[PDB]
């Protein structure tokens, strides 16, 4: 429980609670997605209907998002309704009801919809397959529930009171004064949570290099390469991402997307080329890796990546202050590969 | 300031309707009552009891309904 807020002379505030409860820490896979779709539901005091209706009358919006590390519980409101939304987030963190009748009626159709939507895009399948072949059972659990390993309600309850502990979470927000937020987080039921162990471990999560996965998929074809990066070499790969998907290169017309996912311990630099034809995916990814295996100079992209990382670390509550000035060049070594779609007309890892 | 609750209370209802329904409906419903009474006013003009009682007490449309037949020219 670290309360970290800041002030501004505006009208609309947000209060967020971040727990370390993504699919990095899921016991069975898809449990964190069920908890994330499970979050803003029936409390033991009031309903999921009474909370939504009286908060709409009070003028705010609840949300709960899920990525690989955190579960984010966000609440956006008008500025003079801070203690009600603090008490609402504390209510929903402490005493959710966990009923099977709402597990089957409301949680599982939303999970099935979110899984079908994330399946029908051919680039998210390549991204989580790239995670699953880079990190085996650390960060490489799948993000969404899909009915492979059957998740009960008791597993969700066990994971929920494993992860919803006081040392694990921290509370941030925009446009709230720190004194009233620290006074409302106490005199509450967010302070009376079980003071369990914090779940993050800080040594690097044991990656695997030189591995390939080939996924068969009808539709449009992608080819993705992925480099697990350390904590020291995070700046060079961030400069590489903002250099590759930018107009400084001649490789921006080939690469459809390229991004570095950052964490506490290390990160993963991923690169997707997507097309509807597949000989263009083969020739494009062959040109991309055959030009990246020679040495690229990355110092022209430094000011541009300082801009892009300022504007992307604008509204996040986890700012990593990278230096970006020990960066001079890049030469690709070994890299994981995943090819999704028309898989017989796509090159293998020996061909690249 | 800081509002810690919601200071609001239920209305007067019977499930299907409420008082806010009838309050906003009642001028058009009294107009519908007037239109219904006008409709059967025009539908029962040939009824002789309502004809001689009400439909000649109208000021200027009155003498058009009666027609002045002398009493020594009707069969009954």
């Amino acid at each position: 429980l670290t309360v970290s807020a800041r002030d501004a002379p505006t009208k609309i505030s947000t209060l967020a609670v971040k727990v370390h409860g993504g699919s990095r820490y899921a016991t069975k896979d898809g449990v964190a997605h069920l908890l994330n779709r499970f979050n803003f539901q029936n409390t033991n005091t009031r309903s999921a209907l009474k909370l939504v209706r009286e908060s709409e009358l009070l003028g705010g919006t609840f949300k709960s998002t899920l990525d690989r590390e955190y579960i984010t519980l966000k609440a956006t409101f008008l500025k003079d309704d801070l203690p009600y939304y603090v008490n609402a987030l504390a209510d929903v963190l402490y005493k959710t009801a966990f009923k099977p009748h709402e597990l089957t009626e409301s949680v599982l159709p939303a999970a099935r919809y979110d899984y079908a939507v994330a399946e029908q895009c051919p680039v998210k399948s390549a991204e989580d397959q790239l995670y699953a072949i880079t990190f085996r059972k650390g960060l490489g659990n799948p993000l969404l529930y899909d009915g492979v390993e059957r998740v009960s309600l008791q597993d969700i309850k066990d994971f929920a009171d494993k992860v919803y502990t006081k040392e694990n979470l921290e509370v941030s927000g925009e446009n709230v004064v720190e004194a009233d937020l620290k006074r409302f987080v106490d005199e509450s039921l967010l302070s009376t949570l079980p003071a369990g162990k914090s779940l993050v471990s800080k040594s690097e999560p044991k990656f695997f290099l030189g591995e390939e996965n080939r996924v068969r998929f009808i539709g449009d074809s992608v080819a993705a390469i992925g480099i697990p990066v350390n904590k020291a070499s995070l700046a060079q790969y961030e400069v590489l991402a903002n250099y590759l998907t930018s107009a400084l290169s001649e490789l921006s017309g080939l690469i459809s997307s390229a991004k570095l996912d950052k964490f506490t311990d290390g990160g993963l630099f991923t690169l997707f080329v997507r097309d509807q034809d597949s000989a263009v995916v083969s020739s494009n990814i062959k040109k991309i890796v055959a030009d990246l295996k020679k040495g690229k100079d990355l110092s022209p992209a430094i000011n541009y990546t300082k801009l892009k990382n300022a504007v992307q670390n604008e509204s996040v509550s986890s700012p990593i202050e990278l230096n970006f000035d020990a960066v001079k060049d890049f030469k690709l070594g070994k890299f994981n590969y995943v090819a999704v779609g028309d898989v017989s007309n796509l090159p293998y890892l020996d061909e690249l | 300031a800081y509002t810690s609750h919601l200071s609001s209370k239920t209305g007067l209802h019977f499930g299907r309707l409420s008082l806010r329904s009838l309050t906003a409906y009642a001028p058009n419903l009294m107009l519908w009552g007037g239109a219904s009474m006008l409709g059967l006013f025009v539908f029962t003009e040939g009824w002789p009891k309502f004809q001689d009682t009400l439909y000649k007490k109208i000021p200027l449309l009155g003498p058009t309904l009666e027609d002045h037949t002398p009493p020594e020219d009707k069969p009954n």
